[PDB]
């Protein structure tokens, strides 16, 4: 006990439940089924209008994401990007790929002790609704991040 | 608002030199391996290709570690193919060892030929349903 | 009112906010703007940051440290040190005539081709950042030297850290 | 100290996982078994990466590892 | 010393090794108080008493 | 007396050692990046040997006797088999033990005793600091020596001035009695240790561009 | 009117000083090592013939792994939705690789894995059938 | 402390900084880049007009600049002279060489322990001001001492 | 006493050059490790430029270096 750690470092699951509740209060989707965890973020809350540029206000949200993400001992994080339909196919594919690349690059710069970060973006191939009113206003244009908690 | 800097940043004038040395030694050793490796062209690689007949698409769990002839006759009878030999069996047996849970008999035969090496080879004729084991002198 | 990412490349307006919050005296706000935008205070703030400014004869030169005004082992630019870059563009608006030379410098670790490649990349990145802020393309020249000439030595670590640098020269006529 | 705090509380210790179980269906951040997946990045002791200390002792304060190495940094100097 | 686990021992060397049908690993080594393994690429140590 | 000085030397040695192990652990990834061994291992999991090269040597044997050599080469440790790549933790990781025994005999009672206590303690402390740094630099020198000898073997084999290791393997089928059996027998032996060559034709000259 | 020089940073440490002092020497030795090797034997062919790249391999990755090989390969196969296959048998000595890199194509990741594999193993892709195959060496 | 010398003999950083600021207030150009130092002295406040003769006040300036130059451990010094275009090539060249010889001789007689004193002058080949209206008053004619502190 | 006095101040003792680093980027006038470059011309000690002092306990006031040459100023006066 004086030489062995009583817990994993930086762990306060009370604070984890608090920040998870606060995340859903913000409206960023937190999904927990089994040991697989899903976080979903609307793209309008992250980028400009079909642009691969980070809004400068969003870095606080990103810091909150990393503070949550540092908690759980993990292996692999998958990042998927989804968009609307704007001009062509490969244009949307490229924009999604760039967006997922940027968030993966900043997160891998940050301290999340994964071993694997996979990233891909697919454009508008798997929508989550038939409601297609806006462009980036529509909720299907989004970024999802998934992982499996291990042990 | 707050763009955080990277956490484990090389913020020491010695450790930036250390990291630069790490980059240099990584690229140089990568070059060393690249120039020293020997590869084979897939134009004339000596691996048995897939026969893609319908008789050879089933799944099995197979474990064996021993002589070759009983195992290959059994998988031939499983595939309803006649089995034939060419050459003389050596004094020592050509030993193979395959243990797997769920795949197909085509790649079973492919892995058997890959572990055969220069001692023997295998052949499949699907028009006349035959499987031939060819020894080497 | 302002954006920390380079104010979206806009021609900025700083002193109007200053005189507005000073009215919230017009003359004292205006002379406070004068004292803030005065060139000696610009140079003193540049020296408060880690930027070296040399004036001699008719040719004026600037020395930039790579490790705080870059990202490591990359042509990526650190976003934290944007006040230095804003001050750089603010100062270089004063001499709108002569041409500009920029050079990149490394230490002596690794392949010579690798050093030359990295220096070329850094010089091109700094040149095009200068290009986007308003000065047109015919007045710019970029060059990345390796370790071919040094202001310092490389047997001692802090001297080696002083060796890697970015050089800015401009003439007058 | 409260491992499954701010939930229903401690259920029990799953020793296959070496982990506590909270009363809601979520894993704790504490442990209960010494056979647990814990990261270890700092150690104590002398004659590490060697044969260990010799059970026999010297008349002096010299300490000799089992593989013939002698550790002055554990030993006492003069 | 004799050890049975399912990890991959790295540092202090060994003399005889065995693997079961299910990836269970057994090793025979010299006596040492510290072991080194790679769990999932992350490297870790093991503290062993009684020596 | 000097007891405070000696125990302060012990304490400074321990504290410098703990901070050194902390820093050495925290800088982790580039360390094993630059000290690879498994990329350097040979064909049959053989640790390749270590070689030493000396240039432009002069010896005076005694009064009126001198010998001059241009380049000398020496095999330090003979190559052998191995089951694991050696790592830096058996070269660099210092030992650590908390010293829990300040002998409570010569506690100060007067301020002059406190003064000499303070000064003897700090000079012992700096002695322990310098001793620990000496241990660390000896360790880094020896591991640098090991890696240098190994890579010099690699480039001598490139320059065709050493024999490669030679290995024969014997193969048998099933063996043993009716109660103990083994499916295969592979006996892996090495006959010729790697060694230098002495002739003149086989020297392979290098060039660059 | 005080003076300054452009590097001014956080404090250093002597152990890091001596470590970098060793590291630059090993870097120089490895550099000339590679140069004389490159001249003394001619390169023949890179692995790009036996592993090409195709569609859906272009998803990207940041990877740090320092263990055994085939489970990392299986993770990559699960990423690519490509069917895994082993050829030969693993030796008793495990084959260990270390990767510290960031933001590459999976095709070049697998090429680097093949180059770091050495003579112990090889890897091929059959993209028409979407099969990722790892073959061992047939020695011993 | 009783046998180990704590600092280098006869040097103090406060003295160095104060005398450097005094030189800059006097207007003699002083520049420091890396481990290298350049001192530039105008000709008009030192010499006679286009002629190798010395005012008696100039020995004070040579005195204090030698006292500053003794503060650093040195290895090699370079003395280079520059003039104005007056009559010829070689007349100006020989004037530069004579001026360099005099200043180098007096410095070498003074207490700087340089292993090497190099002296040369180039006349009016490379100027540093295109405005060349003045004669010896114009700042393009001067002398420079350049050196590198080692270790 | 202040090695980087009336300036930025002490950063650290670089052991490569054996010097303090001032916060303004200059090497200090002081020293910090014994492996520095000092202008050393004057020494102490006895039996120099010979085998050193032979460390035995002599019966008389004679003291002789290890080469056999003696030193009468190292010896006493009677």
């Amino acid at each position: 006990v004086p030489k062995l750690p009583c817990r994993v470092d930086g762990a306060c699951d009370a604070t984890i439940i608090k920040m998870m509740t606060d995340l859903n209060k913000k409206g960023i989707k937190v999904a927990s089924v089994g040991q697989n965890y899903l976080i979903s973020i609307p793209a309008s809350a992250l980028f400009a209008d079909q642009s691969p540029r980070l809004n400068w206000a969003s870095y606080s949200l990103l810091n909150e994401i990393a503070a949550f993400l540092k908690q759980f001992r993990k292996i692999a994080i998958t990042v998927t990007s989804y968009s609307s339909k704007y001009v062509s196919v490969k244009r949307e594919r490229a924009l999604t790929l760039a967006r997922s690349r940027v968030v993966s690059e900043y997160l891998w710069s940050q301290g999340v002790d994964s071993r694997i970060i996979f990233t891909q973006g697919l454009g508008s191939d798997k929508p989550i609704t038939s409601y297609t009113l806006g462009g980036d206003r529509s909720p299907n244009a989004r970024v999802e991040i998934t992982f499996r908690r291990a042990v | 608002k707050f763009k955080k800097p990277p956490i484990n940043n090389p913020s020491d004038d010695a450790t930036i030199k250390l990291a630069e040395a790490a980059v240099s030694v990584s690229d140089s050793m990568l070059e060393m391996a690249k120039v020293e490796k020997v590869i084979t062209p897939p134009s004339k690689d000596n691996t048995l290709t897939i026969p893609n007949a319908y008789n050879l698409q089933a799944r099995a769990s197979v474990d064996w570690s021993g002589p070759i002839e009983e195992l290959t006759a059994r998988i031939a009878k499983a595939a309803h193919f006649r089995f034939r030999v060419l050459g003389k069996s050596p004094s020592v047996p050509v030993l193979i060892s395959i243990s797997t849970k769920d795949e197909s008999l085509a790649e079973i035969l492919r892995d058997i030929d890959y572990q055969a090496g220069k001692k023997a080879s295998i052949h499949v004729y699907p028009n006349s349903q035959v499987v031939e084991l060819r020894y080497a002198k | 009112c302002f954006h920390p990412p380079y104010n979206n490349f806009q021609p900025d307006r700083r002193a109007v906010k200053r005189v507005g919050v000073d009215t919230g005296g017009g003359t004292v706000g205006l002379v406070a703007s004068i004292y803030r935008d005065s060139k000696r205070k610009i140079i003193r703030d540049l020296q408060k940051q880690d930027i070296q400014y040399v004036e001699y004869g008719d040719t004026r030169t600037l020395i930039i440290p790579t490790d705080k005004y870059f990202m490591f082992s990359s042509p990526r630019l650190n976003e934290i040190c944007y006040p230095g870059l804003n001050n750089v563009i603010r100062l270089l608006n004063f001499y709108p005539q002569s041409t500009i030379y920029v050079a990149g410098f490394t230490d002596n670790v690794g392949s010579r081709s690798h050093k030359r490649k990295l220096s070329q990349a850094q010089a091109e990145t700094m040149m095009t950042f200068l290009w986007a802020n308003g000065i047109a393309a015919k007045r710019l020249k970029a060059e990345g030297y390796g370790d071919k000439n040094a202001i310092s030595d490389n047997a001692i670590i802090h001297g080696s850290a002083q060796n890697r640098r970015i050089e800015i020269q401009w003439f007058t006529s | 100290d409260g491992c499954c705090s701010k939930m229903g509380g401690i259920n029990y210790c799953d020793s296959s996982a070496g982990r506590l179980v909270c009363n809601n269906g979520f894993y704790s951040t504490c442990y209960c078994t010494r056979h647990a997946v814990m990261d270890l990045q700092f150690l104590m002791g002398c004659c590490l990466w060697h044969g260990g200390v010799y059970p026999q002792l010297n008349s002096s304060g010299l300490v000799v590892c089992n593989d013939g190495y002698v550790s002055e940094e554990c030993s006492l100097q003069k | 010393m004799y050890v049975r686990t399912n990890l991959t021992i790295l540092s202090p060397g060994w003399l005889a090794s065995m693997t079961s049908a299910d990836g269970t690993h057994a090793y025979e080594m010299q006596k040492s108080p510290v072991l080194l393994v790679s769990w999932h690429g992350k490297v870790m140590q093991l503290k062993v008493e009684g020596l | 007396k000097e007891t405070a000085l000696s125990v302060g030397a012990q304490a400074g040695l321990a504290w410098r050692a703990k901070i050194i192990d902390e820093q050495l652990n925290k800088q982790a990834r580039n360390l094993d990046a630059i000290y690879d061994f498994n990329s350097l291992v040979l064909e049959h999991n053989i640790l390749p040997p270590v070689l030493l090269e000396g240039r432009n040597t002069l010896n005076l044997a005694d009064a009126q006797s001198i010998r001059i050599s241009d380049r000398t080469y020496k095999v330090a440790k003979q190559a052998h088999f191995i089951t694991t790549p050696p790592t830096w933790r058996q070269y660099l990781w210092m030992d650590y033990v908390k010293p829990e025994a300040p002998n409570v005999t010569l506690l100060p009672k007067t301020k002059a005793e406190k003064e000499i206590w303070c000064i003897y303690t700090e000079r012992g402390w700096k002695n322990g600091i310098d001793q620990a740094n000496t241990i660390l630099e000896e360790n880094i020198a020896r591991i640098k020596e090991d890696f240098g000898g190994m890579i010099l073997y690699r480039k001598l084999l490139a320059m065709n001035m050493v024999s490669p290791p030679y290995v024969s393997h014997t193969d048998l089928g099933v063996t043993g009695d009716g109660s103990e059996i083994h499916i295969d027998d592979r006996v892996l032996r090495i006959t010729a240790l790697p060694e230098l060559n002495v002739n003149s034709a086989e020297w392979r000259a290098a060039v660059a561009k």
